[PDB]
């Protein structure tokens, strides 16, 4: 699914591990994170 | 543990920078140390974590004779389990260093590293671990850290046949598994030389199997 309201975009993605593991791994290779720092700068929704 | 194992490559060495004689709150400077006495050494630390045996041998036969000191047998097993993570993941290197220092200073501590990068700490009990954590946050690392909910190490067992296949199906293994006699278990748990009338500890296995088997036959039928 995709929509755009003025600026903001909304995209929905459906993965299966076969497709899933690939996209994970490629990013990891090109941005290696041995300290597990991915989740420092990740934004939750505060509200809930 | 290396000693447990027992020429070129075998020997690392450190020069002894200084020797002092302990006096509680002060250390008395020493030029030389002689057999019998217990002393404080500067700079021999890096080679060993916990126990180590120090020798100087000028002789090839003398070297062959020489027997390494056995690992100290601490009275209790750690059991108590804490999982650590630093508050901020970027500070991991400091935590790692500190954990190694804690192993050096506290002989009852076990630090293990998980897949996840979490640090499993074993200590003897509440107070023990509390002191570790205090020193860790104050004296060694200067890092605030997250600490988990006190757990324990579990052990696996059973109470009462096998078929098996090699990845390249040429080998096939069948092995029975059996409950052991509580007496036997207790005998094994008790670290002993088999002295007096005492059931022989299985680590005496290097003695003749006839003797070993004699004990089993004698004590268990």
């Amino acid at each position: 699914l995709y929509t755009r309201y003025l600026d903001r975009i909304y995209m929905l993605f459906h993965f299966e591990e076969d497709e899933g593991e690939e996209l994970t791994d490629e990013y990891l290779a090109e941005n290696p994170d041995p300290n597990f720092e991915n989740s420092i700068g990740y934004n939750n929704r505060k509200c809930w | 543990s290396q000693s447990e194992s027992r020429e070129d490559d075998e020997t690392p060495s450190c020069e002894v920078e200084e020797i002092g004689l302990l006096g509680g709150r002060y250390v008395y400077p020493v030029h030389e140390a002689h057999k019998g006495q217990i002393v404080l050494i500067k700079g021999i630390s890096s080679a060993y974590i916990k126990s180590a045996t120090l020798y100087s041998v000028k002789s090839k036969e003398d070297m062959k004779q020489l027997k390494f000191f056995k690992p100290l047998d601490y009275i209790t097993e750690a059991v108590f389990k804490i999982v650590l993570q630093p508050l901020l993941p970027r500070e991991l290197p400091k935590l790692l260093d500190a954990l190694n220092k804690i192993s050096k200073y506290y002989p009852g501590v076990i630090i293990k590293v998980e897949e996840s990068g979490e640090h499993v700490i074993l200590g003897n009990g509440e107070l023990y671990m509390d002191c570790l954590l205090y020193d860790l946050r104050a004296s060694y690392a200067k890092i605030e850290i997250k600490i988990s909910d006190p757990l324990t190490v579990f052990s696996e067992s059973c109470s009462n046949s096998r078929l098996g296949e090699e990845n390249l199906p040429g080998l096939s293994i069948s092995v029975a598994a059996e409950p052991m006699d509580s007496k036997m278990i207790q005998d094994l748990s008790r670290n002993t030389l088999g002295k007096g009338q005492n059931c022989l500890d299985i680590d005496g296995i290097m003695d003749n199997p006839r003797k070993l088997s004699k004990i089993l036959r004698t004590e268990y039928g």
